[PDB]
Parts: structure tokens; C-alpha cells; sequence
């Protein structure tokens, strides 16, 4: 259909492939196959546990990735079990997974940041930190080593700010990686997004079984605050009918148009008111073919 | 006479038959690319008729 | 988009998908599960 919701679902694949587990895939697979999708849907489908399903639909949640629908209708039975729909909401998952990227590389240019700085100094028994700052104030008067205020401990230098380029390497291999999300944002951003609701992906679902427990149709409530063409073929011969039809109402019209008979005349005059050439033809045809011989559940209704 | 069985007139030759009748890969493509749904493909049926699935 | 959609036919799902470059056109419902399909021919439609 439309090639952006193709785009947005590649979106959306390759985000649960790579920054989730596989049974993640799964589930976000089977949302963007079927549209609109209940939990016996997915536990039929997939026959994945509520446990299994548990923390999976609780992390696409807090990542603002499947949208959870409330709504309970009325089926024949009356057991109207608070079922809850699972479909995507495309402007605030691409609109998540945009804030997902951008804080993840940000927090890494914030941890290059925190790398940048020299090495400082470690205290292995106490296990305390000690920036080059912090420092200067705990040498002895034999200049040779860093004592510790509480351990009198020789101090040791940290491993970290010699881990800038591995941190660069980290940036690097991420940030080629997450090279196809840019490419399609690109193509996102210069697009527009149509904002979907639950009747919205309505009209695209796809059935995920022959019976299903729960009822797709929208069930409105009061007091929530949340043509034909025809033609006419005449073989020019009713034309004449036509016209026929035509002086008719001209006819009429200028009957129910016309004068009445007492007011064109006077009625003052009168009393006062009160209480057979087939075979001709036939041997014609005959003439002419010797002379061509000789030179050669029910519900109310509408009718739409 | 029973679908269980096929049996090749041209040669006299009786084979299994599944349900699921994927003897290759590119079968198993075939299939899963013939779903209209998004159901699993169960492999309890598969090890019938073509006796290894797992590789 | 229009000729094709998901619909419950005697209580059973399944896809109306509209057949119309052959003559006559059709309409075929087919079951998502594989169970039944089932063609109508259009021109014996009355109402
Ligand atoms: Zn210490």
C-alpha cells in the first residue's frame, strides 16, 4: 500500500532485530503483520505463555512501542472479559525510537566526555575514586607517593583515559550500524506522517485466526471525556418518441397553464350556477436473382 | 486409497506423505513463504514423513 | 486497497478479494485457515 508504512515497518523490524531479543521480533512481527491483535491472538498465533509475553510487552511498552487498547465489548455469551488490543501507534514509535537514538549517542558522547579527562588516582583498599583535582592535597612531605587520607595507602593509577580511542572505536562501530535508521529518517522526516489510532489500523488488520474470542468492531459509549450511471442506446429510429414525450409535457404544461373557459369567455349568457406488396416484392428478388444469374443473524437493511 | 500414502503408478513405488510435505530447504521456504497468517510452523509434523528437521 | 478486505462470512473469517479483470467478475472469499473458498458469480445478482 503505501510505501512509507513499508518504510516504517522496516523501521520497526530492524530496531526489535538489533537492540531486542529474538522472541521481541516475534512479537512486534506479528503486530505489524496482523494490525489490530488481542492477547488470545498472540498466544494462538505464537503460542507464547503470559508469563513469556509478561516482560516482553512490559519493555515494547516502556519503549512506546506497541500500544495497549482497553476497550471491552459485548459478545453473544455476555462474558466480557477485559481483552486488550495490541497495535502501533507509527508517530510515537518512530517518535520513541528517534529519542531512543539520539539519547543512546548523546550518553555516549557524555561518556567520551567523562574519558577525555586524565587518568586520576585509585585507593584499591578503600576502593575510593581520586580525580587530579582532589589529589593535591594528600602528598607526603617525602614527594614520592600518593597517600590516602583514610588507608595511608600507596595509590595507583586508574586504566581509565587510556580507553578514549576504544570509546571512539565504540562510537564508530555504533554509529555505521545505526547508519540504515538515519537513511530512512531522512526519507521519514521530508515525509508526512498520518497520526493512527486503534480505528485507524482498523481498516487495515489482517485475521490472525478463523474464530476469534475477541470483537474487533468499536463499541462507542456516552459519557466518556478520555452515484449510478445509467445509459440509453437508441438505434435512430426513437427519436421521433422522444420528441413525442417532449410536446406531451409542453402540452400539458401549457394546459394547466392556460386560461380557464370562464375567464377567456364570458358565462353570463348561460344559466346561473347551482347544485399485398409482399409478393410484389418477393418477385421483384426473384427477377433480380435470375437477372443476376443471367450476366454472371439479520439486520436492518438499505438498498444502495 | 488413504492420503497417507502416495503411490507412483508409472514406477510401482509407495512413499511417505505428510502433512506438511517438505523434503528441502527451499520447501520449507516455499511453505513458509504460502502463509497467510503469522502461525508458527510446528516441527512435531515435521519430523514425520521427512526424518530430520533440527539442521 | 478498496477491492480486498477481512470479513466474517457464516461466522467464519476470511478475505473478500474482488476478481473483476476476468469476465465476469467475481467475488472470492477465501478462508484464512485454508478451509473453504468459495467464488460468487456476479451475474446472477438481484439485490
Ligand atoms: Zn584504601
Amino acid at each position: 500500500d503505501r510505501p512509507i508504512d513499508d518504510i516504517v515497518k522496516n523501521l520497526l523490524k530492524f530496531v526489535v532485530r538489533g537492540f531486542y531479543g529474538g522472541s521481541f521480533v516475534l512479537v512486534l512481527d506479528a503486530i505489524l503483520f496482523h494490525s489490530v491483535l488481542a492477547e488470545d491472538d498472540l498466544k494462538q498465533l505464537l503460542s507464547i505463555n503470559k508469563t513469556e509475553l509478561g516482560p516482553l510487552i512490559a519493555r515494547l511498552r516502556s519503549d512506546r512501542l506497541i500500544s495497549i487498547h482497553k476497550q471491552r465489548e459485548y459478545p453473544p455469551n455476555s462474558k466480557s472479559v477485559e481483552r486488550v488490543y495490541y497495535y502501533v501507534k507509527y508517530p510515537h514509535a518512530i517518535d520513541a525510537i528517534k529519542w531512543k537514538v539520539h539519547q543512546v549517542v548523546q550518553r555516549l558522547k557524555d561518556d567520551l566526555d567523562k574519558n577525555s579527562e586524565p587518568n586520576g588516582y585509585m585507593c584499591p583498599i578503600c576502593l575510593t575514586k581520586y580525580t587530579q583535582l582532589e589529589a593535591v592535597q594528600l602528598l607526603n612531605f617525602d614527594r614520592t607517593e600518593f597517600l590516602c587520607s583514610l588507608c595511608d595507602e600507596p595509590l595507583v593509577e586508574d586504566d581509565s583515559g587510556k580507553k578514549n580511542k576504544e570509546k571512539q572505536d565504540k562510537l564508530n562501530r555504533l554509529m555505521d550500524q545505526i547508519q540504515p535508521i538515519i537513511d530512512s529518517l531522512k526519507k521519514i522526516d521530508d515525509s508526512r506522517i498520518e497520526e493512527n489510532t486503534f480505528e485507524i489500523a482498523l481498516a487495515r488488520l489482517i485475521p490472525p485466526q478463523n474464530q476469534s474470542h475477541a470483537a474487533y468492531t468499536y463499541n462507542p459509549k456516552k459519557g466518556s471525556t478520555m452515484a449510478t450511471l445509467h445509459i440509453n442506446i437508441t438505434t435512430a429510429s426513437d427519436e421521433v418518441a422522444q420528441r413525442e414525450l417532449q410536446e406531451r409535457q409542453a402540452e400539458e404544461k401549457r394546459k394547466q397553464n392556460a386560461v380557464p373557459e370562464w375567464h377567456k369567455q364570458s358565462t353570463i349568457g348561460k344559466t346561473a350556477l347551482g347544485r399485398e406488396e409482399r409478393e410484389n416484392e418477393k418477385t421483384l428478388n426473384d427477377y433480380y436473382a435470375a437477372l443476376a444469374k443471367k450476366q454472371a443473524l439479520e439486520d436492518e437493511f438499505e438498498d444502495v | 486409497k488413504l492420503d497417507r500414502i502416495e503411490f507412483d503408478p508409472k514406477k510401482g513405488t509407495f512413499k511417505y506423505l505428510s502433512t506438511y510435505d517438505v523434503h528441502s530447504p527451499s520447501e520449507l521456504l516455499k511453505l513458509l513463504r504460502s502463509q497467510v497468517t503469522f502461525k508458527g510452523i510446528s516441527c512435531k509434523d515435521l519430523k514425520d514423513g521427512w526424518p530430520q528437521c533440527d539442521e | 486497497m478498496s477491492h480486498s478486505g477481512a470479513a466474517i462470512f457464516e461466522k467464519v473469517s476470511g478475505i473478500i478479494a474482488i476478481n473483476e479483470d476476468v469476465s465476469p467478475a467475481e467475488l472470492t472469499w477465501r478462508s484464512t485457515d485454508g478451509d473453504k473458498v468459495h467464488t460468487v458469480v456476479l451475474s446472477t445478482i438481484d439485490k
